[PDB]
C-alpha cells in the first residue's frame, strides 16, 4: 500500500497466496517455504542483512 | 516429621537464546539490528515477543 515512502515508514506487505489445480500432485508435504527476495530497481541481489536499505 | 528430603533434582545452567546487536547510525534517527538464534545447533527455539 502507498508506494510513495519517503523514509521512516514501517509498513506492512501483503501476501495472498492460492494452491493451483496440482494441488493433488505431491501432499506428502504438507509445508512449503517461501522466500522473499529483494532486488534493487537498477542493480540486482541486495544481501539480506541489508543495512541502509530495507529493514525487516 | 514431614520429610521431602532428597528430591535429588538436576538444572541446567545454558542460556538457549542468544542476541547479537548492531547499531547503525543514521542523520538524526537511529536504528538497532538484532541477530537472535538459540545457543546450540540442536536445540531450537520459539520466539513470542521482542
Amino acid at each position: 500500500d502507498e508506494p510513495k515512502v519517503k523514509v521512516g515508514e514501517i509498513i506492512n506487505l501483503k501476501i495472498i497466496t492460492e494452491p493451483t489445480s496440482t494441488c493433488r500432485r505431491k501432499q506428502n508435504s504438507t509445508v512449503n517455504f517461501l522466500d522473499i527476495v529483494i532486488f534493487d530497481s537498477k542493480t540486482s541481489k541486495i544481501l539480506p542483512r541489508s543495512n541502509r536499505r530495507i529493514l525487516y | 516429621g514431614t520429610f521431602g528430603e532428597t528430591k535429588k533434582v538436576r538444572i541446567q545452567c545454558y542460556l538457549q537464546l542468544s542476541v547479537s546487536v548492531e547499531d547503525i547510525f543514521k542523520k538524526d534517527i537511529f536504528f538497532f539490528k538484532f541477530l537472535l538464534n538459540s545457543s546450540v545447533r540442536e536445540e531450537p527455539v520459539i520466539l513470542y515477543s521482542s
